[PDB]
């Protein structure tokens, strides 16, 4: 907590 | 009086404001966190003078505010915010201004306070917070 | 569009 | 290569990225809307040189990224981003680098593309977007 | 009293709930939109009765609330939530209950209710609400 | 994880 | 207004 | 085909499709979670028949879906959806259908598959899903 959050989508690349 | 819009970031870290004890809200200014790096926002003063500043640091990630409250009401003939309080969830940043007027209070189950926007003139004319997941 | 958006909550104080 | 994290902000407004036109993705920075005004990222170079830049100015406002596109494949060894495309509302800022590799995009239908991460070191290794209403 | 949670849906249709002019608020139901379809939730009943009811029916799409308000007071030892009134962009379905007490409102600038949670005992003890985008 | 949440505000009324 | 929205993605397929 | 649109829910319980190991994936049915509670959604038909059926029941508090991955190809002119397969937190539900033509890919960071829509004639056309945190 504390910190903002949002989706976040991926990771395209090296694994 | 001159409205202002932080507009929205990651958190909160400091919130210094002023007050006046037989008037309102006066100087309000926030530095917030954007993306792990502090953020200093636009410093919102005052027409006038003789505030009493209060500078609130939060414990950043682990100290974050659960609920904001405070009293509207009308001095001099504008209706201003005339007191405000920062409950965390580990203090309480105590009734600051006077405590007279009709009540508020925004207390958040699920969600984060990510800015602020409103208007001083005078005193703190009005105000309203974003909130975000 | 092209601007991101959040609820905002309130305006207390004057109307 | 050294990771990266740009964060999130309200959207963007130019996007500055290097490539070479028989290896990969280079270097990557862009500078985004921090509500209303720009805000500059950090630049994340290469570790080598030798990539041709490229500087995508949208129109802010009335102009934003509607689908994002390239190819990922291995280039001595190391799988990395051997292509990246943006399309917006606009225009299509056409391929630049290897259209070589495996295939992937991303279509937005509702939603804004508001921050980047990822890693770089002699090629783009990998990043993902964070996305907003 | 018996907690209940709706829960959060697709937005409100009607909201059907109870007062006592001398007490406070009882009975509480509300049927949500559901992806386009109405959503009938459960309905949360008072110990008691003697109550008058109220249907408040939105033009669902295009009405939408804006502006709750209410009181919270002190009935039989217990603090409860005394009255209650929705504000609507087309009307304002008055104020149900007592007006007594502690005041509470939340305008929405930016947002919308979209679903409800709380207590009801004898009356309403506490509620909360969900907010969407 | 598995199930999504929502910004919830308040708790008005008894504690 | 009156309806929530979230992040839809994509459109995978045909056109 | 017919385009459909389920929504959004809390989550996601059981998935339901139907392919061919020669042309595509045909019928889709979801069953979502609505607060808590089972919910069924609407069987979306082929308009042909003779597919293979498979039933994916996630663990659903524990279990979710973290990257959906398929084929996109061309059969009989129109270009469809040939494969799908949906790799969660505990197992990977395999490919359905043909792994040939160009591949996509959503690996999830940080958020859910919370609904689904798309298009249906004789097989998938198209289909989208909605993110929420
Ligand atoms: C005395 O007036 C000044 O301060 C008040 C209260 O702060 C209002 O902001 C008003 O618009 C401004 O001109
Ligand atoms: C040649 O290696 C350098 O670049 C590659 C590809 O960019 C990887 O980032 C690797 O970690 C880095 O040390
Ligand atoms: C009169 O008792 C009942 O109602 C009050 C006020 O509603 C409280 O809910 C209490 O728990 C419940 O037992
Ligand atoms: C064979 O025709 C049908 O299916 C294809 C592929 O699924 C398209 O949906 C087309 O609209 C529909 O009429």
């Amino acid at each position: 907590s504390g910190k903002s959050q949002t989706v976040i989508v991926g990771s395209w690349g090296a694994k | 009086g001159k409205a202002f819009d932080d507009g929205a970031f990651t958190g909160i870290r400091e919130i210094n404001l002023s007050y006046n004890k037989e008037t309102a809200i006066g100087d309000f200014q926030v530095v917030y966190d954007l993306n792990g790096s502090p953020y200093v926002g636009q410093n919102h003063k005052s027409f006038i003078t003789g505030f009493t500043p209060v500078k609130i640091s939060l414990d950043f990630p682990s100290e974050y505010i659960m609920e904001v409250s405070g009293y509207t009401g009308n001095v001099s003939g504008y209706v201003v915010v005339r007191s405000l309080t920062f409950k965390t969830n580990k203090k309480t940043y105590g009734p600051y201004g006077v405590t007279s007027g009709t009540p508020f209070n925004l207390p958040i189950e699920n969600g984060l306070i990510v800015g602020f926007k409103g208007s001083i003139g005078y005193w703190l004319d009005y105000f309203s917070m974003y909130l975000s997941l």
